[PDB]
């Protein structure tokens, strides 16, 4: 009486080197349109796109996930917690006209992978074959998390995505990237100072700053510091909870451990629900622009 | 140069309060939370012997000279991403001019 088993199928005769070019394409446009959001770049919003289209997933009934690329369908696009991503879509669409063969899902996911690597993050392995599915299997809204809650909520919300302690603390470190906008989700201020480069900053700010709880211009409470940095009640929950804090203490002291844990976790968050073929290709670890001589 | 030169005396009390808690200036001085700053100008980043830095402060590879330090002390965590120097920055350019004029005569 089963959940939907999503079989992955490759796009008619394409290999590593073709997707390498899709990586190289979206990495060049990343490099060139550097003006966006007061010089932060389109990088931090592509990862947020690759997450908000994988965080729709539920384990109990295989609905949501990154397979069908159901961000293009209106229901999802205008979800309150999904506000802002429209820019990430606008950025990605001229590449969907250069590569019409590529699937919507395979592009959003690759969008976030090509963002992290380019920002000098871990080499996150990636698998292809996220075939497009109809608009009737567009998931109802509200499946992303709410920021105003605490520790126990973040443990039990992420339990649905099949991620553990070690795995959610790792995924949370992507907050080292970009900032929170009051226009979109009603929170303001960056988590760190190096918004356009992926580092273990989120953790080094989490415990080395002196934080005080304040109310913003959207009548929401958030944790701010005098350096101009900021944390969500969910980001600050990572150190309130005793078990979460040991992992924040570890990744702050060892950045190479965070990188290895983020790659394993981010790829798994992206692959949630998809059953891969067994004659399917081994995962691709694309090379960056720095390495490729461009 | 681009950067001017404030009073070396206003720069002493700046260090005494905002930097002495993590960095040391004298020759062969002990490494604290941060390195022994002696001979910092003209020296490449991430090279105070006996200090286990981050691979961010090493791979940045810059030669410390009066101008790039002003571009570092303004907002440190933006100049060297991933650094373990827990510090926001000195926003007033006059206070940045006072402090560097003290440090180039101290770490000679
Ligand atoms: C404590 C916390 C502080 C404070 C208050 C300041 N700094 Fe320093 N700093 C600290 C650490 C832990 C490190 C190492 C960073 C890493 O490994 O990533 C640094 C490093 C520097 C350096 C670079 C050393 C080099 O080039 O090899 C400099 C130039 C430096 N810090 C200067 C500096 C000044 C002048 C400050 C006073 C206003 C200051 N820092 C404060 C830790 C801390
Ligand atoms: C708990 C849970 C959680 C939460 C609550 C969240 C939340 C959030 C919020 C609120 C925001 C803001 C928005 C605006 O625009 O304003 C964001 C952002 C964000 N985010 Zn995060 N997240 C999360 C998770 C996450 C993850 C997992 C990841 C990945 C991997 C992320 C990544 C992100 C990013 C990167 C960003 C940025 C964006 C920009 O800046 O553009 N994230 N986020």
């Amino acid at each position: 009486t089963t959940p939907l088993v999503h079989v992955a199928s490759v796009e008619k005769g394409r290999s590593y080197e073709d997707f390498q070019k899709v990586y190289n394409a979206i990495a060049l446009k990343l490099r060139e349109d550097d003006e966006y959001d007061n010089y932060i770049g389109y990088g931090p919003v592509l990862v947020r796109l690759a997450w908000h289209t994988s965080g729709t997933w539920d384990k109990h009934d295989n609905t949501g996930g990154s397979y069908g690329g159901t961000y293009r369908f209106k229901k999802e696009f205008n979800d309150p917690s999904n506000a802002g991503l429209q820019n990430g879509f606008k950025f990605l669409e001229p590449i969907h006209k250069e590569f019409p063969w590529i699937s919507s899902g395979d592009l959003f996911s690759l969008g976030g992978v090509t963002a992290v690597q380019e920002m000098q993050g871990p080499k996150i392995p990636w698998r292809c074959g996220r075939v497009d599915t109809p608009e009737d299997t567009t998931p109802d809204n509200g499946r992303l998390p709410d920021a105003d809650k605490d520790a126990d909520y973040v443990r039990t919300f992420f339990q649905r995505l099949n991620m553990n302690d070690r795995e959610v603390v790792a995924l949370m470190g992507a907050h080292a990237l970009g900032k929170t906008h009051l226009k979109n989700s009603g929170y303001e201020g960056p988590w760190g100072a190096a918004n356009n480069v992926f580092t273990n900053e989120f953790y080094l700010n989490l415990l080395n700053e002196d934080w005080k709880l304040e109310k913003n211009d959207a009548n929401n409470e958030q944790w701010d510091s005098k350096s101009g940095y900021m944390m969500l009640p969910t980001d600050y929950s990572l150190i309130q909870d005793p078990k979460y804090l040991s992992i924040v203490k570890e990744y702050a002291n060892d950045q190479d451990k965070f990188f290895k844990d983020f790659s394993k976790a981010f790829e798994k968050l992206l692959e949630n629900g998809i059953t891969f073929p067994k004659d399917a290709p081994s995962p691709f670890i694309f090379k960056t622009l720095e390495e490729q001589g461009l | 140069t681009e950067f001017k030169a404030g009073s070396a005396k206003k720069g002493a009390t700046l260090f005494k309060t905002r930097c002495l808690q993590c960095h040391t200036v004298e020759k062969g001085g002990p490494h604290k939370v941060g390195p022994n700053l002696h001979g910092i100008f003209g020296r490449h980043s991430g090279q105070a012997e006996g200090y286990s830095y981050t691979d961010a402060n090493i791979k940045k590879n810059v030669l410390w000279d009066e101008n790039n330090m002003s571009e570092y002390l303004t907002n440190p965590k933006k100049y060297i991403p991933g650094t373990k120097m827990a510090y926001g920055g000195l926003k007033k350019e006059k206070d940045r001019n006072d402090l560097i004029t003290y440090l180039k005569k101290a770490c000679e």
